[PDB]
RNA sequence: UUCAAAUGAGAACUUUGAAGACUGAAGUGGGGAAAGGUUCCACGUCAACAGCAGUUGGACGUGGGUUAGUCGAUCCUAAGA
RNA sequence: AUAUGGAUUCUUCACGGUAACGUAACUGAAUGUGGAGACGUCGGCGCGAGCCCUGGGAGGAGUUAUCUUUUCUUCUUAACAGCUUAUCACCCCGGAAUUGGUUUAUCCGGAGAUGGGGUCUUAUGGCUGGAAGAGGCCAGCACCUUUGCUGGCUCCGGUGCGCUUGUGACGGCCCGUGAAAAUCCACAGGAAGGAAUAGUUUUCAUGCCAGGUCGUACUGAUAACCGCAGCAGGUCUCCAAGGUGAACAGCCUCUAGUUGAUAGAAUAAUGUAGAUAAGGGAAGUCGGCAAAAUAGAUCCGUAACUUCGGGAUAAGGAUUGGCUCUAAGGGUCGGAAAAAAAAAAACGAUCAACUU
């Protein structure tokens, strides 16, 4: 009983690797009759030939580790390898910050929250790194509005 | 290949002299309100292309199956 | 551990054998009287061609 | 928005291996609604006539969940290997035997 | 090669028929000196050089 | 690497099941180019060959197999002849 | 090859739109002109595809003394076709200094910006057809050289400095500016050609026929090729999962694939490869040869010299796990008879990343 043929077939027919195929060891006489891709298909549906289950790879350990990770778990120096830059490029950090600063400055000019002349300055004042983050901008804005209102109330 | 829209225009196609066969397919789908209904596609094989009319309304569907030329071969499902 | 004998007089199976269950197998070879007759009548014994 | 799941306990019960009351007692206590157990707020009700068990749920719940609790309670009582949770139609479920021989 | 000018593939054919064993009725022809085919060639040992 | 079974005159080495392992996607995976030329695949087989063995084989014997208006060549020019 | 329908014409070779252009069409020889074919390399950015991750749901498998709304897995959609969809670009209105718009990257504007309203390329995506009838996942029936049959379910989302890759508009580089031809199209041109009882037309729709020759198996290498061989050598290329980590590094696994390199019994010398050593610390040797020490990241600190750019990671210090916290960093939307057999009837909300 040499089954190397029928095992090569079943693999192609059941549409899976040779290593996942299973031939019933007690039907050995039976399977030896197969010899044809058609024959085999009886044997698959019949149940005497079977597809083994994919061996299990669970991600559960990593899920758990990434879950804790996003609680800010192991960021400690000892857990770092690449440089600060290699982790999170400065250029990306910059680009993110400006975009936010500009979409802000945009939305304001179009809500009439600021005039054009004032805008044009904070665009230049922004590109030149005068604002750490989005709140710091709106602060200087609030200070510039209350600024031209102490020049207006004393010009009244 | 081509979906036909007009039903007065589809009915000319049904003759056209080059169309030997056609078919009526029945599907079970559900509308945007998530309710089960019956859709019907009229498939007609032209020489060089396939025309299919879609009717979601069941009534104008069932009656249009009587609107077919009797000479023309029809496969139900 | 193989089978379980229930109060209704019912033997229930084990899940470990699950594919010996779903596996159908060959039926008995059942000879017709025509064939049955002939087989018990046959004295020619063929191993050899050499 | 409430969905209705129903399990058929009939075949193992009348052959003597199963308790629809015990099984239903369990479901109530082990079902987690938006948190820990017992918390069913009249958002979930396990009711049983004895040939069928019925979960009616407004709260987050599924076939999977129900199969995971029922396949779990099976193990408690060692009726795993003698019985299997199986779906006849969507949300209409059945507890059955693998090989029944006379 | 797998993409071959016809002239090449035409050649390979000839080779395939020049390798088969001597026809076993020939050994019994009167005054025959030929024991077996000496011009046999095995794809592994001797290349044809086209 | 290990255990059982089948096969067989004969099993450390063949086939199946079980188990343990490794390549770890820049692979021991899936395809191709040049080159080879039937090695492909089945049946039968074990004299020589596979620096042990052999029931196995890219070995030996008998056969079967390669399907195009669209994938290539064919057409065009390059350095050149 | 050709026929029917459409379209054009008594204003013969169509009409609309201010325009960019539009459309189911709408004659066009000689000759001419223009386009495509047709193009480096690198950098970042935007968009897409596939993959990766991930929530809800419908199934099947696994584990369950104890815990886990749990772990694994199926839930897919081609060429081709219609309708729609873009950055760039261009058009009309209008007329800007209180200089404005704008990219990550500072370029743009009276040779007409911003703003208002449009036009196009269809790269790419979207909905529908193709097409669920296919494929996949489950529960079933019968049949053993018939072979199939029957049921269900194939659904709805999210996220990104992610990975490969396509592409776009950009920027950088050069005493280097990174093929050619077949082939097809448009245009200028007006030869020629033709209506009113009729004719033009095949760049519109539909219909009819034909598509020759040769290649096509398999290997592509720790056995199919070259090395005299089944030789640790040599030999161009595509696709590429999870974790750790800066990483296509190393180490572990998943899909697929192998488990083939003569075996058994003992464990002496000398070996080959790999290791460790008290005290000393190059006293060894032609010679610190060989080996050891150092190493990642973060924070501090960093000389002489110098072509002012370097030297420089100079030298030299300190920190690094686990756990619980704190703070900071965003998007979207709202202000003939008898018997027997057999057959049939300045807020608010909400959503979400990690990185310090
Ligand atoms: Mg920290
Ligand atoms: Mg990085
Ligand atoms: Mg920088
Ligand atoms: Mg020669
Ligand atoms: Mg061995
Ligand atoms: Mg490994
Ligand atoms: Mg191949
Ligand atoms: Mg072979
Ligand atoms: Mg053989
Ligand atoms: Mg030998
Ligand atoms: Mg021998
Ligand atoms: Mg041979
Ligand atoms: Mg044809
Ligand atoms: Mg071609
Ligand atoms: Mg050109
Ligand atoms: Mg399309
Ligand atoms: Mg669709
Ligand atoms: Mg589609
Ligand atoms: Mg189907
Ligand atoms: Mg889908
Ligand atoms: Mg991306
Ligand atoms: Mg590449
Ligand atoms: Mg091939
Ligand atoms: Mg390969
Ligand atoms: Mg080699
Ligand atoms: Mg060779
Ligand atoms: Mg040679
Ligand atoms: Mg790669
Ligand atoms: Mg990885
Ligand atoms: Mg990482
Ligand atoms: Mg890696
Ligand atoms: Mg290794
Ligand atoms: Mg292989
Ligand atoms: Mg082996
Ligand atoms: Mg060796
Ligand atoms: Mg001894
Ligand atoms: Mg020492
Ligand atoms: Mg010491
Ligand atoms: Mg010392
Ligand atoms: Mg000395
Ligand atoms: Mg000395
Ligand atoms: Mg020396
Ligand atoms: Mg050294
Ligand atoms: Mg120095
Ligand atoms: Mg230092
Ligand atoms: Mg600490």
């Amino acid at each position: 009983a040499n089954l190397r043929t029928q095992k090569r077939l079943a693999a192609s027919v059941v549409g899976v690797g040779k290593r996942k195929v299973w031939l019933d060891p007690n039907e050995t006489s039976e399977i030896a009759q197969a010899n044809s891709r058609n024959a085999i298909r009886k044997l698959v549906k019949n149940g005497t030939i079977v597809k083994k289950a994919v061996t299990v790879h669970s991600k559960s350990r990593t899920r758990a580790h990434a879950q804790s990770k996003r609680e800010g778990r192991h960021s400690g120096y000892g857990k770092r390898k690449g440089t600060r830059e290699a982790r999170l490029p400065s250029q990306v950090v910059w680009i993110r910050r400006l975009r936010v600063l500009r979409r802000l400055l945009a939305k304001y000019r179009d809500a009439g929250k600021i005039d054009k002349h004032l805008y044009h300055v904070l665009y230049k004042e922004s590109k030149g790194n005068a604002f750490k983050h989005k709140r710091a901008l709106v602060e200087h804005i609030i200070q510039a509005k209350a600024d031209a209102q102490r020049e207006k109330a004393l010009n009244e | 290949a081509r979906e036909i829209t007009d039903i007065k225009q589809f009915l000319e196609l049904t003759r056209r002299a080059d169309v030997k066969t056609a078919t009526v397919k029945i599907n079970k789908k559900l509308n945007k309100a998530g309710k089960p209904f019956r859709q019907t596609k009229f498939k007609v094989r032209g020489s060089s292309s396939l025309y299919t009319l879609v009717i979601n309304d069941a009534g104008k569907a069932k009656k249009l199956i009587q609107s077919l030329p009797p000479t023309l071969k029809v496969n139900r499902l | 551990g193989i089978e379980l004998h229930l109060p209704t007089g019912i033997k229930v199976g084990h899940r470990s054998l699950q594919r010996y269950y779903k596996q159908d197998l060959k039926p008995e070879v059942i000879l017709t009287e025509g064939q049955g007759t002939l087989v018990a009548a046959e004295t020619r014994s063929f191993l050899p061609a050499f | 928005i409430a969905k209705t799941f129903t399990v058929d306990v009939s075949s193992p019960t009348e052959n003597g291996v199963f308790d629809p009351a015990s099984y239903a007692k369990y479901l109530i206590d082990h079902i987690k609604v938006e948190g820990a157990v017992g918390n069913l707020g009249n958002a979930v009700t396990v009711t049983e006539d004895g040939t069928v068990v019925t979960v009616v749920s407004t709260a987050k719940f599924s076939g999977k969940y129900l199969k995971y609790l029922t396949k779990k309670y099976l193990k408690k009582n060692q009726l795993r290997d003698w019985i299997r949770f199986v779906s006849t139609k969507t949300n209409e479920y059945r507890l059955a035997f693998y090989q029944v021989t006379p | 090669a797998a993409q071959k000018s016809f002239r090449i593939k035409q050649k390979m054919a000839k080779a395939k028929k020049q390798n088969r064993p001597l026809p076993q009725w020939i050994r019994l022809r009167t005054n025959n000196t030929i024991r077996y085919n000496a011009k046999r060639r095995n794809w592994r040992r001797t290349k044809m050089n086209i």
